[PDB]
């Protein structure tokens, strides 16, 4: 979260397993795997989510819990970015060409 | 510093010191006496949190109250045990708490009541159940005397129950004041004349939040400030359900 | 004998090789029709194979592919070389003859020249499964609606052969014959013998058939 | 002599000996390969007996086939494990079983026949869905070549899959002949080239009942003999749903 | 002076002789023993020169039909 320090919320992060469509409302997604993520003690969560490989696949989806909190600014403009990279482990096989080069032109 | 407790397949952060108060210092317990030999019964994957939908709080609002285990009803597996068992018990913990800036001020009273029993709007009416309870959603106390088909007496300086709403700190209690305080936890066990009851046909207590102070805010800021309860099931058991015979 | 039988190893009742496929190209510009050709691995396309190989559920192995290619010019130049190209599955492909398929770097490709040896080289294991499945009863798709049997299981990649010289008056036609067999094979779980005539490539599909020949009488 | 086996809210009453025929002479497990840090799954309530509807047995009935796991799709918690996991693995205890009298006569094979695929009735058609399963209701071979618009191409005497019919006793299987035997055992483990898959896309294995010696009666006693089918699942696992993380 | 190698040439080496002869010849090239030291970003945009950097701007992603599931 990259909001300033005077504002505060609170959202509930939601997972679903693969072969499991998006949860349709906020109960819907309570009653999944999620994680409240208070912003005003934490700024940032890591989940950590196992079994991807390769539609069927989960899904991540982010909600309000609360509508932000804002100190005076007249403007609510508040923004979260978001970061990703490989854990631990991981494996590859057999090599193959990107497809996001397409030939030569000189 | 904070510390996040978690009860498995939920999670919620809290902060590290803001006191439990223990309703007559007993904690949950799963019950113990014998000559359950004819009437056996199992204890369990209920003890979760649950969050109820959050409400606003401004300014001349009047209180609010919910009424359980009637407001978990509708709520995930608890929901299932309160229709494929006949009896049933367990205690709960619930986390009351709220945002809040600094220059916000007023101060609310949470309290858990046992066996709160309402008036009736009218003075020889009967109360029903649709206007005694309004499931996950919160009911509300309301000032000023107003009438109704079937209805609560809500008055609020009666507290629907015709006694003084300043001596209700009699009951398991804690007192939210904003400028230190943001938080509150009540543990409440089981109490009732027998060791286990109907879910639906009974309530145990009544959970109820009133301001006393109301809020207001300086120069600038939100206009209302909101509150969220948050219930968990602890140390629940139902009946049996299993022959004790044989071929 | 003398001993334990070692003929009828699960090693020496396959593992021989076997013709499988011929093709034919020639040389010639892009324009032309033919000039060069392909051929997808599959083991389902001899009916003699076929048989010994759905005698299991499941097998692993590597396989080695020689080729034996010989050329023949028709009625009114320098050695010809040959490129066979291996694609793994999933990748790119060539449809005509230049393109920068041929140039791709991650397509193995064997030059050769005749008058040596057949070339041939192995590949090994590929498959994200643990073995090759030569019986499915599934759908592509998640919700069965899909392809029924041998969809994404048992498969393989496939060859392309081009000439490598530039065009030259007189046609040139090669035949180019594949040879085929698997080694360090292991199976698991056996199937009964397959009863009734192949029809389809990719189905099990068959016309019921007597079990028996006839015979005059029980009785002696 | 008998006993009565019980896996828990079920019961069934048993010979006491009628042989188990292990498949391949393994019995179910759970699998034990580490690497699974970035993959964890856990292990359950789901182990109890699951009785399928019985059948007719009667003179010059050809035979009858079910398909696994898509046979116990509406089958109580099992059925909501293929729902709310995207993978599993499961093996399976199959008791056949079925009454008779001392005058009645035939013997009928049981065999299970790890992915056992299907042909279609036109030889350049594919067979659909709805003509390859039947839920929890018994498949049936039929005699006499028929066309269909889909179908499978039944015959009894090449077995759906142009094999000869009397060598299917290659896969696991007990003959159940009468005058000596009425019951039979089959415990059935996982086999399949992944660990785990997908329960709805694919079919593990084709129970399936064959008559040879065709049932008959001496005089008076009923004209059928009824079969019954009971399932139970063993040491079955499921795919993670559960956050690695942390705050 | 960076990243210069050297060059090959080729010719045939028997006299001229009635009727012209030409040859193709083409070039397979690998690395061996390769070690690497200090990663970079992989390239974005479609190469133009062969002895620049010089680029064309891009857009970083394909677009999508709302962000919302």
């Amino acid at each position: 979260f990259c909001g300033s320090a005077m504002t505060t919320g609170k959202f509930l992060l939601s997972y679903a397993p693969p072969g499991a469509g998006a949860p349709k409302t906020r109960k819907d997604a309570m009653l999944g795997t999620h994680v409240v993520w208070d912003v005003g003690l934490q700024s940032s969560c890591v989940l950590c989510i196992p079994w991807i490989s390769q539609t069927n696949a989960g899904f991540v989806t982010c909600w309000y819990q609360t509508s932000v909190v804002s100190p005076a600014s007249n403007q609510p403009k508040c923004y979260m970015m978001c970061m990703v990279s490989a854990c631990n482990d991981f494996s590859v096989r057999m090599l193959r060409d990107t497809k996001f080069i397409e030939q030569t032109s000189f | 510093r904070v510390r996040s407790i978690t009860l498995g397949n939920s999670t919620i952060t809290t902060q590290e010191c803001a006191n439990v108060v223990v309703g007559y210092g007993e904690w949950p317990e799963y019950l113990s006496d014998n000559e359950a030999t004819a009437e056996d019964q199992p204890t369990v994957a209920t003890c979760r949190f649950y969050t109820l939908d959050s409400v606003q709080w401004e300014n001349g609002s009047p209180g609010w109250w919910w009424k359980f285990p009637d407001a978990l009803r509708d709520m995930g597996l608890f929901g299932q045990n309160m229709y494929y068992h006949y009896l049933g018990r367990a205690g709960y913990t619930i986390h009351v708490q709220c945002n809040a800036s600094k220059f916000h001020q007023g101060c609310i009273l949470v309290v858990c009541v046992p066996e709160a029993e309402m008036g009736s709007a009218q003075t020889s009416g009967v109360v029903n159940y649709e206007h005694i309870s309004k499931g996950e959603i919160a009911s509300r106390f309301t000032t000023t005397t107003t009438a109704e088909d079937h209805g609560v007496q809500a008055a609020v300086w009666n507290a629907g129950m015709g006694v003084g709403v300043g001596n209700l700190t009699i009951f398991p209690h804690q007192w939210i004041n904003l400028r230190t305080n943001n938080s509150a936890t009540i543990v409440m066990p089981y109490v009732n004349s027998v060791p286990m009851d109907n879910m639906y046909r009974h309530h145990n207590f009544t959970l109820m939040i009133i301001p006393f102070v109301p809020l207001d805010f300086s120069a600038g800021a939100s206009t209302y400030v909101p509150i969220t309860v948050t219930v968990a099931p602890m140390c629940a058991e139902y009946n049996g359900l299993r022959l004790a015979g044989h071929q | 004998n003398n001993h334990v039988r070692s003929e009828s190893t699960i090693e020496n009742f396959l593992a021989r090789s076997a013709c499988v496929f011929y093709l034919e190209y020639k040389t010639g510009t892009k324009e032309d029709s033919n000039s060069f050709n392909n051929w997808v691995i599959t083991t389902r396309r001899v009916a003699q194979l076929r048989r010994k190989l759905e005698m299991f559920t499941y097998l692993r192995f590597d396989m080695e592919i020689t080729v034996v290619i010989t050329s023949s010019q028709d009625q009114s130049a320098p050695v010809l070389t040959h490129q066979i190209m291996y694609v793994p599955p999933g990748g790119p492909i060539p449809v005509s003859v230049d393109d920068y398929s041929w140039q791709t770097s991650t397509n193995p490709s064997i030059f050769w020249t005749e008058g040596n040896a057949p070339a041939r080289m192995s590949i090994p294991f590929i498959s994200i499964g643990n073995a090759y499945s030569n019986f499915y009863d599934g759908w592509s798709h998640f919700s069965q609606a899909g392809v029924y049997g041998f969809t994404t299981l048992n498969n393989m990649g496939q060859l392309f052969f081009r000439h490598v010289n530039k065009p030259n008056p007189a046609a040139i036609t090669s035949v180019a014959r594949i040879y085929f067999k698997p080694k360090h094979v292991r199976a698991w779980v056996p199937r009964p013998p397959r009863l009734c005539p192949y029809i389809n490539s990719t189905n099990v599909n068959f016309e019921p058939k007597p079990v028996t020949e006839v015979r005059t009488n029980i009785i002696t």
